[PDB]
């Protein structure tokens, strides 16, 4: 998954 | 970066790419240039490459290889090595008529050995010691070369590649499919070279896994659970064996006398605990007399 | 294996400090924090249960993000490149098989390019100079493991699971040798599961005392206590599994008698 934007 | 170095001939492998003679231009230092392509390479930097310059970078010892700088350029990987004769392999076909002399042995040995020792002294298995990769200069060092197999390991081990050392230089745990192996194979390998430096040829230049298992078992006998407990247990012991009788040691390596035949008989301990280290066999009576003697090419 | 055992840990030791992190990098990293490191390193668990990877690998990233953000700014919205790129390193270094970049693409859900990742990686192995072979955490532990009478393997397994817990919480633990840390997690997990202490032969060994792992082992009794209601999960979750022994679901001591 993306992790932070 | 490479301004400075200028290319004279190139002198082996890869995969990686060549190695290459080449002259630092303003010091004059002669060096091997071990160019790794990777124009992105599609998997960016093998692990093999990646695996070799962090662990030279921790091996400095006189008989370990020197890297002596990585170039970078973002297309290429340049590897600067301190420059090397030879090979071993090489000059054991040179000296195929005179012969290696005996304290040209001891003193390539003894001091493969220490850089082994260096090199598990710091964690580090080679995993594939041949005559190949051991580097001789004219001044009578021989150095451990070519770290692209080599792992940085933890104490105890746990599993490790398995295709791993070059055939005819593979220790038995390797070839029954052992679990876990160690340090004993490195030693393994120097034996075999051992052998190799005295009788000019291959101890045991087996074409495949099982024909080097019998090979080496009709050398130093069948293992059973006497000479080596747990080889009747291990993934790829067949009890089906043929079963034979270990050779007389002075049969195996004819010329060696008696000192070396110790040692050497050691180096090949079927059971890697009780084969002896890299460490230990430095204090071998068979070194007791040692020099470091210039080769003759 | 041993023989060599002392030698080794000796090299270790020297390495340890020679590739300790910055203390307070975060500090000096204006768009990150502690927080969000947690998170990555947190995500490289379940990426490293994902794929099915070594505990020293993950390890070995973790070693290789504190010790590239203690000299190089990033921002937020690259943390995880950086992450990745010193996942990759990590497992191309230490695995029999590594996944393929494209894995490491496709684990950030495509945030960033095949590419991306590679560059990343270059700049990474130019920020470490290639020095790569980091003692961690979980190496010493595997080496105090030997010292057990007899081997337990819910001893081992918490010991993990506790060192692998400090590599979240860069404060306090950037503070503390991997070697220290190890100390703690395998006290700490000796006496939750038999009730036994820090052993002598361990003190001939490593010079540490209950009197030296105190502070860190304080640490780590918190972080141990505090477990189940940290913002981060995955290495619980991790050590529910079988594999190691559900030593997640063991009960944290109230004390520790030091």
């Amino acid at each position: 998954r993306k992790l932070f934007n | 970066s490479m301004e400075n170095f200028q290319k004279v001939e190139k002198i082996g492998e890869g995969t990686y790419g060549v190695v290459y003679k080449a002259r630092n231009k303003l010091t004059g230092e002669v060096v091997a240039l071990k160019k790794i392509r990777l124009d992105t390479e599609t998997e960016g930097v093998p692990s093999t490459a990646i695996r070799e310059i962090s662990l030279l970078k921790e091996l400095n010892h006189p008989n370990i290889v020197k890297l002596l700088d990585v170039i970078h350029t973002e297309n290429k990987l340049y590897l600067v090595f301190e420059f090397l004769h030879q090979d071993l392999k090489k000059f054991m076909d040179a000296s195929a008529l005179t012969g290696i002399p005996l304290p040209l042995i001891k003193s390539y040995l003894f001091q493969l050995l220490q850089g082994l020792a260096f090199c598990h002294s710091h964690r580090v298995l080679h995993r594939d010691l041949k005559p190949q990769n051991l580097l001789i200069n004219t001044e009578g060092a021989i150095k451990l070369a070519d770290f692209g197999l080599a792992r940085a390991f933890g104490v105890p081990v746990r599993t490790y590649t398995h295709e791993v050392v070059t055939l005819w230089y593979r220790a038995p745990e390797i070839l029954l499919g052992c679990k876990y192996y160690s340090t004993a194979v490195d030693i393994w390998s120097l034996g075999c070279i051992f052998a190799e430096m005295v009788t000019r040829r291959a101890l045991f230049p087996g074409d495949s896994e099982i024909d080097q298992l019998f090979r080496i078992f009709r050398t130093l006998g069948t293992p059973d659970e006497v000479v080596w407990p747990g080889v009747t247990s291990m993934p790829d012991y067949k009890p089906s064996f043929p079963k034979w009788a270990r050779q007389d040691f002075s049969k195996v390596v004819p010329p060696l006398d008696e000192d070396g035949r110790s040692l050497l008989s050691q180096m090949l301990h079927y059971d890697p605990n009780k084969r002896i280290s890299a460490k230990a066999a430095l204090a071998h009576p068979f070194f007791q007399d040692v020099t470091k003697p210039v080769p003759h090419l | 294996v041993p023989d060599y055992h002392e030698d080794i840990h000796t090299y270790l030791r020297e390495m340890e400090v020679k590739c300790k992190p910055k203390v307070g990098y975060m500090k000096k990293q204006p768009d990150i924090t502690n927080s969000m490191r947690a998170i990555l390193v947190d995500w490289l668990v379940e990426v490293g249960e994902e794929y099915k990877l070594q505990n020293e690998t993950l390890h070995l990233a973790v070693n290789y993000i504190d010790r590239f953000l203690s000299s190089m700014s990033v921002l937020r919205g690259k943390l995880q490149l950086v992450g990745t790129a010193a996942m990759l390193l990590a497992s191309k270094f230490e695995e029999i098989y590594p996944p393929e970049v494209a894995e490491f693409v496709y684990i950030t859900d495509d945030t960033y390019t095949k590419k991306q990742v590679l560059r990343m990686e270059h700049l990474v192995l130019k920020v470490l100079t290639f020095d790569l072979a980091a003692p961690t955490v979980n190496q010493f532990l595997t080496q105090y493991f030997l010292h057990q009478q007899p081997a337990n393997c819910k001893v081992e397994s918490l010991a993990m699971f506790l060192g692998e817990l400090s590599l979240i919480d860069a404060d306090p633990y950037l503070k503390y040798l991997p070697s220290v840390i190890a100390g703690a997690a395998f006290h700490l997990a000796l006496y939750t599961v038999t009730g036994q202490s820090w052993p002598e032969s361990l003190i001939r060994k490593t010079g540490y005392t209950l009197e030296s792992l105190k502070p860190c082992l304080m640490d780590l009794h918190q972080t141990y206590l505090k477990a189940p209601q940290h913002a981060q999960q995955s290495i619980r979750e991790k050590y529910k599994n079988s594999k190691y022994h559900g030593v997640s679901l063991l009960n944290p001591p109230e004390t520790l008698n030091l």
